[PDB]
RNA sequence: GUGGGAGAGGGUGGUGGAAUUCCCGGAGUAGCGGUGAAAUGCGCAGAUACCGGGAGGAACGCCGAUGGCGAAGGCAGCCACCUGGUCCACCCGUGACGCUGAGGCGCGAAAGCGUGGGGAGCAAACCGGAUUAGAUACCCGGGUAGUCCACGCCCUAAACGAUGCGCGCUAGGUCUCUGGGUCUCCUGGGGGCCGAAGCUAACGCGUUAAGCGCGCCGCCUGGGGAGUACGGCCGCAAGGC
């Protein structure tokens, strides 16, 4: 039932609330801008919960995609 | 009369009628079919196989328009959204890319009584 | 808003000894602080009706303290309302 | 006085003597609102996800600073005038969360 | 008091993108739309589909949960400011300062009223198209109020947990939100699920009681007549108590 592994333990040391790291956050972003589910961000619910408005700012700084396309349908 | 070889195929698939475009590599339209173009008059514009004719019709007159090659863009969720690339894949181009683009708003605007549950 | 200084220096400015933080002065005195902020505050924003719940409560706060106040020592309540300035 | 982050976001496509010049009324700008740097991290271009302003790219900058609460507002307010300033966004500065310690 | 903490709690200003709609330009040919099937409707004054540009209003996808905050009605992009509530630890200060609460006062979804302002989409009334034995209605295309903002009224609801507030007491187990800790766990405060004792007419409730108690407020006394009449009070009116 849609398994792999968790973002979370594919990374190290890292700020879960630097709106800049663009290298990191869109790790958490599937094929479109879309944000992970928590089942696959692995992270915990306060975790989860930070990396959200970290990303939405990123969004605004235009670092981040709002959305994007799905290759191959 | 021109010459273009690759570009574009844009399907418009829909829930009551799938329309192909096909334009240049930067948008501008060629040629364009849909179930009305192809015979059919009500309903019947839906089905799949309607898909297929205008996808093909569509390839077939860029075909003449000189092209070979070009990028498939899905845009709705026909009732023969598939058949318009499957009739592409088996029309004599080359499917370079077929990328997925439906529309979607980020909660915006009330839709019809028929559509609830988003205003 | 109200930061650390700020509140020391009228808990200063009104304990009954050095230490006393929670005397019905100390108490009273800091209600009005805020009391009075928000009612600055509420001044304009006259719409934020949830920060006024909030200051119809801290005013029975204080209220009842002061009632208190004036039961056990009608001396001290004198001084209160002499100091901070309340009634009228 | 708070410790804020401030964002700068502007038209890529500019020589020296304009970006010099943005970069003085900016810096030229924080002067006259309370606002003292602390240090300021300037990554050039960078290739933007979505085009802000036309354009495939931007120039960002970033500024470490602590100013009059009450007058943030109106350094943002004060910032977006021009016209090759295409983003600002100020943040309130706040300390590392660590997931995966 | 000090030191921490979570949060769509509230008010104000600004701002970001997706989408609809309309306008401008390129390209483009015979339909698009819509339905069970159709027609009304739009298109040769060039529509739909496609690309670039602009305007405007409204709502915030993924995150999102079985989740969080609030006294309730309710609250969901992002940032800043202004502000309320509340939880934990430390055991530091005051020393019964407490609980409930008829009147009173304030808040109160939606629809609705007044005055200005705005108006994209939706959409009562309404205009048409169909459907049926009939057409008023369900289905389709248009469309005004309204929906949106400021200020002022309106004060109702399946305003629901159909469960008034406070406190003390009475097995556990499991999931979770959020704090602290000698951090296979313990402990404090929320949210769910089973279930002791017990209660219940049954259903079910069961440390988030509908159990065992105490305080205090509201309310009930067959159904229809009827939330009607009369009288009063509030409201500009609708109409409310
Ligand atoms: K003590
Ligand atoms: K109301
Ligand atoms: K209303
Ligand atoms: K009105
Ligand atoms: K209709
Ligand atoms: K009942
Ligand atoms: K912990
Ligand atoms: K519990
Ligand atoms: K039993
Ligand atoms: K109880
Ligand atoms: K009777
Ligand atoms: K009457
Ligand atoms: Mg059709
Ligand atoms: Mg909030
Ligand atoms: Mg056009
Ligand atoms: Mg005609
Ligand atoms: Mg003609
Ligand atoms: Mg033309
Ligand atoms: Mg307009
Ligand atoms: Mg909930
Ligand atoms: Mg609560
Ligand atoms: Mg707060
Ligand atoms: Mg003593
Ligand atoms: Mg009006
Ligand atoms: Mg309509
Ligand atoms: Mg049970
Ligand atoms: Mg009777
Ligand atoms: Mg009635």
């Amino acid at each position: 039932p849609s398994r792999k592994a968790k973002v979370k333990a594919t990374l190290g040391e890292f700020d879960l609330r630097d709106y800049r790291n663009v290298e990191v956050l869109k790790r958490f972003l599937s094929e479109t801008g879309k944000i992970l589910p928590r089942r696959r961000t692995g992270l915990s619910g306060k975790e989860q919960r930070i990396l959200a408005k970290t990303i939405k700012r990123a969004r605004i700084l235009g670092l981040l995609p709002f959305t994007e396309k799905l290759v191959r349908k | 009369k021109r010459q273009v070889a690759s570009g574009r195929a844009y399907i418009h698939a829909s829930y009551n009628n799938t329309i192909v475009t096909i334009t240049d590599p930067d948008g501008n339209p060629i040629t364009w079919s849909s179930g009305g173009v192809i015979g059919y008059k009500g309903s019947r514009k839906g089905t799949p196989y309607a898909a297929q004719l205008a996808a093909l019709d569509a390839a077939k007159k860029a075909m003449a328009y000189g092209m070979q090659s070009v990028d498939v863009i899905v845009r709705g969720t026909g009732a023969g959204r598939e058949q318009a690339i499957r009739a592409l894949q088996a029309s004599g181009l080359q499917v370079k890319s077929i990328v997925d683009d439906t529309p979607v708003p980020h909660n915006g605007c009330r839709p019809k009584k028929k559509f609830r549950k988003a205003s | 808003p109200i930061t650390k200084e700020e509140k020391q220096k009228v808990i200063q400015e009104f304990a009954r000894f050095p230490g006393d933080t929670g005397s019905t002065e100390v108490q009273v005195a800091l209600l009005t602080l805020r009391i009075n902020r928000l009612s600055e505050h509420l001044k304009v924003h006259k719409k934020d009706h949830h920060s006024h719940r909030g200051l119809l409560m801290m005013v029975g706060q204080r209220r009842r303290l002061l009632r208190y106040l004036q039961r056990e020592d009608p001396e001290r309540y004198r001084a209160l309302i002499e100091k901070l300035g309340i009634r009228g | 006085m708070r410790r804020y982050e401030v964002n700068i976001v502007l038209n890529p496509n500019l020589d020296q003597s304009q970006l010099a010049l943005e970069k003085e009324i900016i810096q030229r700008a924080l002067e006259n609102y309370g606002a003292r740097v602390e240090k300021v991290e300037e990554l050039g271009l960078r290739r933007l996800a979505y085009p802000i302003a036309k354009d495939p790219q931007g120039y960002f900058l970033w500024y470490q600073v602590e100013m009059p609460e009450d007058r943030v507002n109106d350094l943002a307010r004060e910032l977006r005038i021009r016209d090759n300033v295409r983003r600002v966004m100020v943040v309130k500065s706040q300390e590392p969360f660590l997931a995966n310690a």
